RNA sequence: CUGGUAGUUAUGGCGAGAAGGUCACACCCGUUCCCAUCCCGAACACGGUAGUUAAGCUUCUCUGCGCCAAUGGUAGUUGGGGGCUUCCCCCUGCGAGAGUAGGUCGCUGCCGGG
RNA sequence: CUGAUAUGGAAUGUUUGUACCGCUUGUACAGGAUAGGUAGGAGCCGAAGAGACGUGUGCGCUAGCAUACGAGGAGGCAAUGGUGGGAUACUACCCUGGCUGUAUGACCAUUCUAACCCGCCACGCUUAGCGCGUGGGGAGACAGUGUCAGGUGGGCAGUUUGACUGGGGCGGUCGCCUCCUAAAGAGUAACGGAGGCGCCCAAAGGUUCCCUCAGAAUGGAUGGAAAUCAUUCGCAGAGUGUAAAGGCACAAGGGAGCUUGACUGCGAGACUGACAAGUCGAGCAGGGACGAAAGUCGGGCUUAGUGAUCCGGUGGUUCCGCAUG
RNA sequence: UGCUGGAAGGUUAAGAGGAGUGCUUAGCUUCGGCGAAGGUACGAAUUGAAGCCCCAGUAAACGGCGGCCGUAACUAUAACG
RNA sequence: GGUAGCGGAGAAAUUCCAAUCGAACUUGGAGAUAGCUGGUUCUCUCCGAAAUAGCUUUAGGGCUAGCCUCGAGGUAAAGAGUCAUGGAGGUAGAGCACUGUUUGGACUAGGGGCCCUUCUCGGGUUACCGAAUUCAGAUAAACUCCGAAUGCCAUGUACUUA
RNA sequence: CGGAAAAAGCGGAGCCGUAGCGAAAGCGAGUCUGAAUAGGGCGCAUAAGUAACAGGUCGUAGACCCGAAACCAGGUGAUCU
RNA sequence: GAUCCUGAGUACGGCGGAACACGUGAAAUUCCGUCGGAAUCCGGGAGGACCAUCUCCCAAGGCUAAAUACUCCCUAGUGAC
RNA sequence: AUAGCGUGAGGAAGGCAGACCCAGGGAACUGAAACAUCUAAGUACCUGGAGGAAGAGAAAGAAAAAUCGAUUUCCUGAGUA
RNA sequence: GCGGGGUGGAGCAGUCUGGUAGCUCGUCGGGCUCAUAACCCGAAGGUCGUAGGUUCAAAUCCUGCCCCCGCAAC
């Protein structure tokens, strides 16, 4: 179906997919993953003909829609109900192959099921990006892993790429071992014959002078076999290779400025019971509350539930919803119009940075952006960048109050796990949203939940 | 750093090569050379 | 005489001191127009002459610094020849640098006003 | 060792595949609620058996849907409205799968036997433990043989395994630039003394205009030995993308604007020089940039930043094109 | 590392397959060019063994069989950690 | 009597296979190839080198150039030597005007101590040192404000000479 | 062919030179490059070759003479061991 | 000239090799081994891949002197041996 | 019945000229200033067949605006393509 | 001279890939116990040998020195 050869995508300066051959099939079913900044989507866009290649070509075969990663509709629905008009588009037009790009980032529990069991039902091409281990299982059958700026093709689900990638682990740390060892051992005989020649031209005691001089060149000719045994080694050493030590993939976590540190018991945000409604109709009914300072509140939610909306409500200060003075707000939304898309990130985050620019360029080190992406346009980046670009202007602000719809959505494991730490120990206080039951069991130490039109607070997990 | 041919927009014909930072010169370089086979001044574009 | 403009290796300069002038050169006055300054009518640019020779500028004085500068000798040296050969001596020719006697506040030329 | 194929054929059967007939399948969200699509469509189904009730089975998103069975016997749903991208009845053509049935077509397995094989027996040629023939028995489409292909392969083979060098070897070096040596033109060796290169710059180029540094003395709020500021002194004690030498302040050092001469064809003549190559080049033409103009501009203050042919690739071309096109 | 055994998957040939693409031209076109059949050059999917990757085992198989700190009523050393 | 050389036999040593064995003897390809050594035969006459550059799987080889010879050419006679004149050039030497190395003296930021004290803050300060700054004097292949002799480039009609 | 192992005669097929330039098409005392009529390269201007002999040298052949250890092919040898 | 015949497991093609000056090269032509496998007169081959057109020619069967090469020999003879 | 056995009629067997040619099989030394493709070379050598010659040979040819008419050998083409 | 290293008290990572101080044992404190150990609860302790560089920033990249363990030399 679709043919692809010679295909090079250069991204300025780097390199970032360099591919020989690689053909699809009818009936495939293709995840391709890979860490924020690798690839994928342009990749995906160059396949779809949005974006063109350095070299090579794409061939394709049918009709192939094209789901996005990042939500242009700026429209008046849920992120969920975007996401799902988007993906129910893309299915109406009755593709040959479908691709997609991070579909499961704002869904939830039902809406992922639904999407999974359809795209089973689903009987033609696709090709997936998500980082949804669960969902890859339930639905590809061949896997793609951008790594080192080449396509490494595996079979199976998730699971058997794990499998198979853990070989490769093993089978590589075994390689460095043997190599290691044998450089070690042929590098000690060189310098045990290294002993020997200085030796054998060293006269013993029991020798004399003109006794020693007879066989002065005979023990060169033995210091000469010596040396030729040495660059023999060093020849079988040239030969043995240049095994590279295998790739230990840094972690990720970010580090903090020490804003404010209020106590932690001050109430933070205290909130009276009330119904609320944006186009008149209901929503939900708040029952009375409040949040205290080091609060680590979950906000949970089914698709359209409110939360957007409530977060909406709070940084508008609504006065049924006090926030006390110095609580110094952050907020971050689930489609990214925190950022401005003319400003490059160093401009973009020194803007709104209160703290010094070593602690800026610190906080940026620690969301891992490289000194080649300051200046890029914040359209220049990746959906996961992009968050992490927030996150990291929402770290600089010199905010105690933190507040985040949705920042699973676009980000890797390392990403996600160094955002669960950071959350987990942040000093400050926070109301985050999630649809990943994994990250918010991690992290929640207090939970807001939105059940059949009724909001509660429980200081559970 | 990096070499590159620069060919014309009117002949399609590859009349110079020079280099550019591939990272402060990210873009296709555009540049007004003169061309040979029309014997004027054209804009020629990186390939 | 003075305002420009040149050439000449600073003997031509640096410094100090003195006299003179809206005839010029200026300083100065203003920003109304051109045009201007990472700001600024300081500069540039424009429009004017109320005050002044203070300074720039012209002229003059000097040897403090600087620069030039021989003569004689010494060094080194081409060629030749001697030795005692880390090196050195002699014959002929050339010949310093340093330092000194001494020189220097410019010297020639063109155009215009007066 | 392995596979394909010929010698080399007869069945049966599993498991997939392909096409066809049938029968079930179709739920994001919102929405009466299980909405596949396209179109028709306002009426449509049905007492020759409707809605609804009871039971089981199957599916499944576990909401309900279909399917048959007992009684019963005519009633139901849609249109309409709203929901929504899209409408609900029913009709047909489709699509997506799932099952039955057929028909084809692969792989693999089991069996058979007539090819092939038997270093099994009996008989015969025949006084023969060879061979061949005949009859049985046994293996049997395997083996073996040929052709092709992959793998293993020091079991065997043909060869390679640097030069300088105070002997060879180790160590170092091997090409390019800069100083000293190098003896005041040039050149000039050593396993002689010191360092650098295998780049960078879309402005660090071109032009036009503008100005001038280091460092010290003080005076000063954070601010200090030393940030920035004012005055004075200051031929360069700075800078010159990068090593050093030469050179540069009437810029080649710093800013700003406009730009792309970091152009095409070439080039009298010189330098150097074994050859290969390298270097400088006024000027002519074309068409431009800057500047009023003069005029400057065929990269960067200069000198390193690189590698032959052969073979391939890309683009282009009023070239050829093995009788003619 | 070899040897043995396994049998799910990955890689893996020749051969089989032959989607298609160029060249050609009977006609169609105005020049440019478009072009059925056939022939021709090249050929993708799919299929495709052993071996290798992989898992167990195996040393009278090839082979291999370590460091640092401290510690006793004290002087040393360390049964011990 | 059998085993015969890409082989055989080996109580195994590179042992033996007709006085030959890390691969027999013989014949042929075969006049192997040899950048290696040796040798290369009569006479006189004229001229007469080089042992250098550069490149080289190159270093005791080769190739081109430089150097020799023979022949023929061509002239705005170009060669060589000296004299005169004009020039590039930074050596010897000398010098310190920069850069380094350095001696003595003046003088000091600052460090160490005795301390007075004391939130050791700031002083008495010490010749115990001491960055630098400055005066005089030394030094230099990779230092130069200077700077020869010689040698080099040329010009000339000078004066000889080939 | 002719003929004495001759000499003539015959034999003009072919070879060299007379025109070069260009990768070639091709143009031609010009040609190639190039936009050029420019300049420059090569040529012509600036005209002597050819056949045979002899001398020098070079190449292919053993190529100056002698000389390896070794390689390959066909055979002979187990009367020694 | 109704009809019929005109060299079949070849001619070609794939794979592997070789010979043609031609080393797989764009590789025509010829031959060997193995797989496949034609038309046969409105037919078939070649003209250096290949296609069309044109031209030339009839394979897969056989025979064939002379001119050419050599000299253990015989006869007569020659030599700036 | 064939095999087999026997008899009779023919035929061959082997040698050389250390030459010339046809086929089967087929080196290395050497050269490339190493060397492996390549060369040496289809040479030397083995073997088989022969004959006085052999082999080849009466176009499924060579060629191209023009045709020629079986093979072989020599001169040229040409050290060209 | 050649290799390893020098990171809380000990042993070890982390360095290659600059922002990340980690594992085990131990120490201090409070509990349990009649008391010690074990166990349970908390906490401290490293400017990464050192002096300089590069960088916005260094355990980390560059340089010199000083130490320890081996191996050589002697
Ligand atoms: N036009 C561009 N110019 C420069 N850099 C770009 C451009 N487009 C993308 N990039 C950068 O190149 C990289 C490729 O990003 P890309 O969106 O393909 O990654 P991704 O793996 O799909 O990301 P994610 O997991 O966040 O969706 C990123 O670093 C991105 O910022
Ligand atoms: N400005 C608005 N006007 C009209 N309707 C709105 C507006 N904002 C939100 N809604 C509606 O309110 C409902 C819930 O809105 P919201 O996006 O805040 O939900 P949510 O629970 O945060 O969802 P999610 O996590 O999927 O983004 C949806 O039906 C949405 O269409
Ligand atoms: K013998
Ligand atoms: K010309
Ligand atoms: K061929
Ligand atoms: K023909
Ligand atoms: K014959
Ligand atoms: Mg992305
Ligand atoms: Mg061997
Ligand atoms: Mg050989
Ligand atoms: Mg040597
Ligand atoms: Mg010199
Ligand atoms: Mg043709
Ligand atoms: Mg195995
Ligand atoms: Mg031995
Ligand atoms: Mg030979
Ligand atoms: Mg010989
Ligand atoms: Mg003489
Ligand atoms: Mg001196
Ligand atoms: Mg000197
Ligand atoms: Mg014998
Ligand atoms: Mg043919
Ligand atoms: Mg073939
Ligand atoms: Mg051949
Ligand atoms: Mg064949
Ligand atoms: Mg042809
Ligand atoms: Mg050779
Ligand atoms: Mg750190």
């Amino acid at each position: 179906t679709i043919e692809i050869n010679q295909l090079k995508i250069e991204v300025a300066d780097r390199v970032l997919v360099e591919i020989p051959h690689l053909l699809v099939s009818k009936k495939a079913r293709i995840g391709i993953i890979g860490q924020n900044g690798l690839g994928k989507t342009t990749l995906m866009e160059v396949i779809a003909g949005a974006k063109e290649a350095t070299s090579g070509t794409v061939t394709t075969q049918g009709k192939l829609a094209y789901i996005k990663q990042l939500s242009t509709d700026t429209s008046t629905k849920s992120g969920g109900e975007k996401t799902r008009k988007a993906t129910q588009h893309a299915m109406r037009q009755n593709p040959s192959v479908l691709l997609a790009d991070q579909p499961t980032s704002n869904l939830d529990v039902e809406s992922v099921k639904h999407l999974e069991r359809q795209w089973s039902d689903f009987h033609g091409a696709l090709i997936i990006i998500s980082h949804d281990r669960a969902f890859l299982d339930a639905l590809c059958t061949e896997i793609w892993e951008i790594k080192n700026q080449k396509i490494h093709v595996y079979k199976g689900n998730y699971h058997a790429y794990l499998e198979q990638k853990q070989q490769q682990e093993n089978q590589a740390e075994l390689a460095y071992k043997e190599f290691k060892n044998k450089k070690k051992q042929l590098q000690a005989s060189q310098t045990h014959h290294e002993i020997e020649a200085g030796r054998i031209v060293k006269p013993g005691k029991r020798l004399n002078n003109k006794e020693a001089s007879a066989f002065k060149a005979g023990k060169g000719t033995q210091q000469k076999k010596q040396h030729s045994t040495i660059k023999a080694l060093e020849k079988r050493i040239e030969r043995l290779g240049n095994v590279e030590k295998p790739h230990t993939t840094k972690p990720i976590k970010i580090i903090t400025p020490d804003n404010r540190v209020i106590k932690k018991g001050n109430t933070i945000l205290s909130a009276k019971e009330t119904a609320y409604e944006i186009a008149g109709r209901k929503l939900f009914e708040t029952k009375a509350f409040s949040i205290k300072a080091g609060d680590k509140v979950a906000l949970i939610g089914e698709n359209a539930s409110g939360k957007t909306t409530f977060l909406k409500e709070i940084i508008q200060e609504n006065p049924n919803l006090l926030c006390n003075p110095q609580a110094k707000i952050a907020y971050f939304d689930q489609e990214l119009n925190g950022l401005n898309q003319t400003k490059s990130l160093l401009e973009n985050i020194s803007e709104i940075s209160v703290q010094t620019k070593q602690v800026n360029r610190e906080v940026l080190g620690s969301m891992h952006f490289k000194e080649s992406d300051l200046h890029k346009e914040v359209r220049m980046l990746s959906g996961g960048e992009r968050v992490k670009l927030l996150l990291s202007m929402l770290l600089l602000s010199d905010a105690n109050f933190l507040i985040l719809d949705q920042p699973t959505n676009y980000l890797d494991i390392y990403a996600m796990e160094a955002l669960e730490t950071l959350i987990k120990q942040f000093a400050g206080t926070v109301l985050f949203v999630s649809h990943d039951r994994t990250f918010v069991n991690h992290v929640a130490e207090q939970l807001l939940v939105i059940e059949n039109n009724e909001m509660n607070f429980h200081r559970m997990t | 750093r990096v070499n590159i041919t620069l060919e014309c927009t009117e002949c399609g014909d590859r009349n110079y090569i020079t280099t550019k930072n591939k990272r402060e010169n990210p873009e296709r370089i555009e540049l007004k050379k003169y061309c040979p086979r029309l014997r004027r001044v054209t804009l020629h574009r990186e390939t």
